[PDB]
RNA sequence: CGCGACCUCAGAUCAGACGUGGCGACCCGCUGAAUUUAAGCAUAUUAGUCAGCGGAGGAGAAGAAACUAACCAGGAUUCCCUCAGUAACGGCGAGUGAACAGGGAAGAGCCCAGCGCCGAAUCCCCGCCCCGCGGCGGGGCGCGGGACAUGUGGCGUACGGAA
RNA sequence: UAAGGCUAAAUACCGGCACGAGACCGAUAGUCAACAAGUACCGUAAGGGAAAGUUGAAAAGAACUUUGAAGAGAGAGUUCA
RNA sequence: UACCCACCCGACCCGUCUUGAAACACGGACCAAGGAGUCUAACACGUGCGCGAGUCGGGGGCUCGCACGAAAGCCGCCGUG
RNA sequence: GGUGGAGCCGCCGCAGGUGCAGAUCUUGGUGGUAGUAGCAAAUAUUCAAACGAGAACUUUGAAGGCCGAAGUGGAGAAGGG
RNA sequence: CGACUCUUAGCGGUGGAUCACUCGGCUCGUGCGUCGAUGAAGAACGCAGCUAGCUGCGAGAAUUAAUGUGAAUUGCAGGACACAUUGAUCAUCGACACUUCGAACGCACUUGCGGCCCCGGGUUCCUCCCGGGGCUACGCCUGUCUGAGCGUCGCU
């Protein structure tokens, strides 16, 4: 929007950090069931919580 | 038969209380017997295994009489990691192989302030039960 | 033209983020939330759809006062006493 | 009296249920007074009430309230029974002198509904099958 | 739709039996919940008739029932000034006081007085203190018993 | 080398603040080292130091409050922090005089007509 | 839950059910014919001293 | 500098001064998309950044 | 053109308390249908039920008769059996539809106001000490406050009580 | 014997904590949910609301040669398999 | 007896509603898996067993931390109905 | 017979959420159609070199073209993030 | 034997039934019966050496001190320590702590605006200004202070 509030900025900051993959090393943990993130978003499809 | 309600007996509930028990408890669980020599000397049947305790494999592929010393303890995989107990991987990089306490026998306890007092207190409990039965 | 050609001019917002609920339901015009209902002192829970009740009740959250209450009781609610030292 | 609060006549549904002007509140007005005074002073705990005066359009109910937490009440017994958390707003549950008359309890051949604890806990008992274990 | 000879049947399940059904798989655990009270109360009040206080002979009311007799609520008042027992003392001595009975006849009065007279005589008043004075029954009549009366005190048989 | 609660407990308040402020500084640098490569050796310490700040600051608020609840111990009119936090219902339970109080009428009855002990039929 | 789980017997029925069970606790035919491996047993209503309690 | 997000300029200024026994001409803050507040701090002309980089360990 | 009691009534970021949301199976007030049922249908019923709303606790309400009875009488509450699916209600139709006695679980009883008796015998809040302080309490000592005479304490409350 | 008032006990408990069990269901069943489940996603919103358990005993999970830009193969190796 | 094939005779596609369906009536691409007379109360007759002018069943009691037990046993209860 | 790798069945009883082809039945999968419909709105591309395993599709150059300042030009709002 | 096709068979896939397991349900019992302005329930954001998620926690943030416990911890690093040591880890938890919303409390919700108290710098109360700490939401109870009233009087 270019005119954001702070509250809205603090959202996207958070959301933005939540996209990063999975650290590969996770997949070596003793008892995994985890292979790929599976809560990833893309701006174009799935349009935030707004 | 068990009796005391306020204990479980449920296929599932203590299957669960396994691979969810904390490291606190896993010590007691991860215990192996002592060899006849110690079992005589000390009046204690079985002990919690410890990092640098000397051990004989009894069951498993590579059972033997070779007294290897323990190296570390997956209390997570909930299994111990011994000395010449090992296998060669595809690259030559030797990896140790897992064994329980329960499938192993202690041939030399590594003694201590804290471990002695257990050996006293277990042997004192044993004899108190035999003196009580007497 | 009430479809596609109107799924078009959809620029401007009714709902936004509630500062009590967390949900995206501040009515900006009415300034009542309509998930909890804000200026309304009391939550709009509602005996009404038990489904939407069991989405936010004691339990679902953290219970960061609460979960350590039931701890304290179990064992007896004492205070200002420390276990015998070494 | 009381007036069915519905948009115009519009008491939708069947012609029994089809009224609005002429119909009365279950409780008494005195108990409403007690309600609203105990509901102002939410700290205070309602006791009970006299009548002072009336008009064609109102009634003036004067109400006795107590601080549970004047030491003049915690410390004297007899009085120290309001303090206890059970009695939190007696007037909203219908435990007041006036408030209870509405519930319609007593002993005898008329206080027959309300022969469990209360009006409701009569039928809770009567509209249940005691389906025993062992039949 | 009836067919050829039955009864009418107004079974009353048009309401909602379903929601408010009480099943009774408490019954036996309740039996035991109860057991532990009967049990505990007795061990708490050690020497004291487990069943409860002494309670009067009394006639059932309505015409059919006449010929029966009961443990009533409690002995009348008129009854006591006669037996020479103060009403507030009786309540401490395990003597059940209803104070709400219209006594109409000398038959059922003296019948019921004899129960108090009987009670006094086979009652070991266990004394306030150990080193205690009058009316408490002697250290012989004291050693002999620790005996809870199991079952209803001086049971009323028709 | 752990800054244990052994060695702090019996120390002066102003001394702890120096040792805290020693650690605070030291932590700030370990963050720098994190960004500028540093070393695994340093990137562990950053936890030990963080926590050692707690090990310290604990002792400060411990020993303050121990002290502070020793003024008003005895004084009636004392602040909320220190007032005893059980449960709201529980802090509005009656006092422990104000139930074992009895009306004088009632005491007079407890005296004249106490409950004997007795078994019967003998 | 309110299936009629449990059931019912007359006292007398279920007293002389015990009779019939006890009477056939003699008769080695019936007892053996449950695979009750009684062949070297001395006698069948097998009574023992009260030392055993 | 990355800075704690509730910081003002007169706090960032009496911080950076207090520590790298420095002095500050002006502070100038933004909020990175990430929530980290940046603040780039001009140091008075008498006084060099390229030296005080090596003191604080950066470079 | 004052000062002073009281009565009513304000203001205090006053000293000290407290109330408000949630939870909500169970608990209590109220409110309150229509599907549905009656082969329709509105009477009735669903059903004082759901939603709505209000209110509580470790349980909730009730409770020491303005009762029951018609006996040769019983004797607070609640609960289970039982009455009994009965007395009655109803386009007496669909349905509805309780109670009284007995047995049993448990079982405890009590307190006010007034009439009067008793130098308010009372109560509240300060200050100084003595003990006590992780449910703020005793003990004393203070012409330190104040309510209360439009009424505070004891006995007493109907089963009699006072004298 | 009303117009004032209190009260344990039995008595109720699909919410909570904490347990014990079963003629139970057994992963299209069993609660929506054995797992990132009230999660992903949808609707502006009230609200709606999924799919998805299993290597082996041990990663011992193909080192190395070789073909192939790489995906893939052939040998080889590991494995009781 | 079953697989392919060969021949000779026979021969319309099931399900369903239907006086009458191969229907120029409707369902039905194929396959896996899921899937529809259940429980309770009340009657009624039929039958099985106990006792019999009785007979019961509770609800209550007495006998358990149940392992089996939330069982079984027993009660002028046993008849207050 | 093979494969599979952990448990299973016979009788006498008792207990069921009990036997599918059907319900435009529920869920998941799969065909035929079928290598079928189709990749048609704005006139427009060509050459050379680079890069590259691989080039009609990238890039640079050259050439032909279009939008054609009421724009396919240059900046913003809400929205988007 | 040419190709296609059908049937059956021999094998290759695709699919994911069946079976076999099961840290989950479901049902039924028992014990207890756990909130809050000292500031709940609920939300927001942040926090690990390498960490997205769940979970755990709160600027002492993958915890705090203490007591048991008693050598690990670990996907990989890294470590102290002296494992003759609160001594690794875990459970307990009782010692201390409690970012932002919220009944959410100075007023509003922009995240802005203030008021009133203190303590740093500034001043040297000179006022800002810059820094720091405490208060300030509505209702109502007991008390206190200050009042108002041609209300009722009293004394003048
Ligand atoms: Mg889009
Ligand atoms: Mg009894
Ligand atoms: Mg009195
Ligand atoms: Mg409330
Ligand atoms: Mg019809
Ligand atoms: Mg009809
Ligand atoms: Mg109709
Ligand atoms: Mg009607
Ligand atoms: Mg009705
Ligand atoms: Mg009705
Ligand atoms: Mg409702
Ligand atoms: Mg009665
Ligand atoms: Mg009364
Ligand atoms: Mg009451
Ligand atoms: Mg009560
Ligand atoms: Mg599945
Ligand atoms: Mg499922
Ligand atoms: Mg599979
Ligand atoms: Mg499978
Ligand atoms: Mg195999
Ligand atoms: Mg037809
Ligand atoms: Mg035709
Ligand atoms: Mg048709
Ligand atoms: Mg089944
Ligand atoms: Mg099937
Ligand atoms: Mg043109
Ligand atoms: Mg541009
Ligand atoms: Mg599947
Ligand atoms: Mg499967
Ligand atoms: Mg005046």
């Amino acid at each position: 929007s270019s005119h954001k509030t702070f509250r809205i900025k603090r959202f996207l900051a958070k959301k933005q950090k939540q996209n990063r993959p999975i650290p590969q090393w996770i997949r070596m943990k003793t008892g995994n069931k985890i292979r790929y993130n599976s809560k990833r978003r893309h701006w174009r499809r799935t349009k935030l919580g707004l | 038969m068990k009796f005391n309600p306020f204990v479980t007996s449920d296929r599932s509930k203590n299957r669960k209380r396994h691979f969810n028990a904390p490291s606190h408890i896993r010590r007691k669980i991860m215990s192996s017997p002592l060899s006849k020599e110690l079992r005589q000397k000390y009046n204690v049947r079985s002990m919690p295994i410890r990092k640098d305790d000397e051990v004989q494999v009894v069951r498993g592929h590579y059972k033997g009489q070779q007294i290897g010393k323990v190296v570390q303890v997956y209390r997570k995989k909930y299994v111990i990691y011994i000395e010449r107990v090992q296998r060669e991987k595809a690259n030559g990089t030797t990896v140790h192989v897992g064994i329980h306490p329960s499938k192993v026998v202690i041939t030399r306890l590594k003694l201590d302030k804290d471990r002695k007092k257990i050996l006293e207190r277990k042997a004192k409990s044993r004899q108190v039960g035999k003196e009580k039965g007497k | 033209t009430k479809g596609t050609s109107s799924f078009g001019k959809r620029r401007n917002k009714t709902h936004t983020l509630c500062r009590r609920c967390g949900s995206k339901a501040y009515h900006l015009q009415k300034s009542t939330c309509g998930k909890c209902g804000y200026p309304a002192k009391r939550k709009r829970k509602y005996n009404w759809s038990a489904k939407a009740k069991r989405r936010n009740t004691t339990g679902t959250g953290r219970m960061r006062h609460l979960k350590i209450v039931y701890r304290r009781f179990r064992h007896g609610f004492r205070e200002g006493i420390t276990p015998k030292p070494k | 009296g009381r007036k069915r609060p519905v948009p115009k006549g519009a008491t939708y549904g069947k012609p029994v249920h089809h009224g609005v002007n002429q119909l009365k509140f279950a409780r008494s007005l005195q108990s409403v007074a007690e309600e609203r005074a105990g509901r102002h002073c939410g700290a205070l705990r309602v006791l009970n009430s006299y009548w002072v005066g009336e008009d064609s359009t109102y009634k003036f109910f004067e109400v006795i309230l107590i601080d549970p937490f004047h030491k003049a009440i915690r410390r004297n017994p007899d009085t120290q029974w309001i303090t206890k958390p059970v009695h939190k707003h007696r007037e909203m549950r219908g435990l007041t002198s006036a408030g209870r008359k509405s519930r319609g309890l007593g002993k005898g051949h008329k206080f027959h509904h309300t022969i469990g604890g209360s009006r409701r806990a009569a039928w809770r008992r009567r509209n249940t099958l005691q389906l025993h274990r062992y039949r | 739709a009836p067919s050829r000879n039955g009864m009418i049947l107004k079974p009353h399940f048009h309401k909602d039996w379903q929601r408010r059904v009480a099943t009774w798989f408490n019954q036996p655990a309740r039996k035991i919940r109860r057991r532990k009270a009967r049990q505990a109360k007795a061990r708490r009040i050690a020497p004291r008739p487990a069943s409860g206080p002494l309670r009067p002979v009394v006639r059932c009311p309505t015409v059919r029932y006449h010929t029966k007799v009961r443990a009533g609520r409690g002995f009348s008042l008129e009854e006591l000034r006669v037996a020479g027992i103060h009403k507030k003392v009786a309540r401490t001595i395990g003597i059940s006081v209803d104070p709400r009975r219209r006594n109409k006849c000398t038959e059922s009065l003296q019948a019921n007085v004899q129960r108090l007279k009987e009670y006094r005589s086979k009652l070991i008043l266990f004394p306030r203190k150990p080193s205690a004075p009058k009316k408490g029954d002697s250290s012989a009549e004291e050693l002999k018993l620790a005996t809870q009366l199991t079952g209803p005190v001086m049971p009323i048989r028709n | 080398a752990k800054i244990k609660a052994r060695d702090l407990r019996g120390k002066k308040k102003e001394e702890l603040l120096k040792q805290l402020e020693d650690l605070k500084v030291e932590l700030s640098q370990l963050r720098v080292a994190k960004v500028t490569g540093g070393a695994a050796s340093k990137l562990s310490k950053i936890r030990v130091v963080r926590k050692s700040i707690a090990r310290v600051l604990t002792v400060i608020n411990q020993t303050q409050k121990e002290n502070l609840r020793k003024f008003y111990k005895g004084k009636k009119y004392k602040p909320l922090d220190l007032r005893p936090k059980k449960t709201r219902a529980m802090r509005r339970r009656l006092n422990k005089h104000e139930e074992n109080l009895k009306t004088k009428k009632q005491q007079r009855k407890e005296r004249l007509y106490p409950l004997r002990k007795f078994a019967v039929k003998a | 839950t309110w299936r009629r789980w449990h059931r019912r017997v007359n006292t007398t029925q279920k007293r002389y059910a015990i009779c019939s069970a006890l009477a056939a606790s003699a008769l080695p035919a019936l007892v053996m014919s449950k695979g009750h491996r009684i062949e070297e047993v001395p006698e069948l209503p097998l009574v023992v001293e009260d030392k055993v309690e | 500098f990355i800075v704690d997000v509730k910081a003002n300029k007169h706090q960032i200024k009496q911080a950076v001064k207090k520590l790298y026994d420095i002095d500050v001409a002006k502070v100038n803050t933004l909020i990175r998309p990430d929530g980290e507040k940046k603040a780039y701090v001009r140091l008075a002309p008498d006084y060099d950044a390229l030296d005080v980089a090596n003191k604080i360990g950066i470079i």
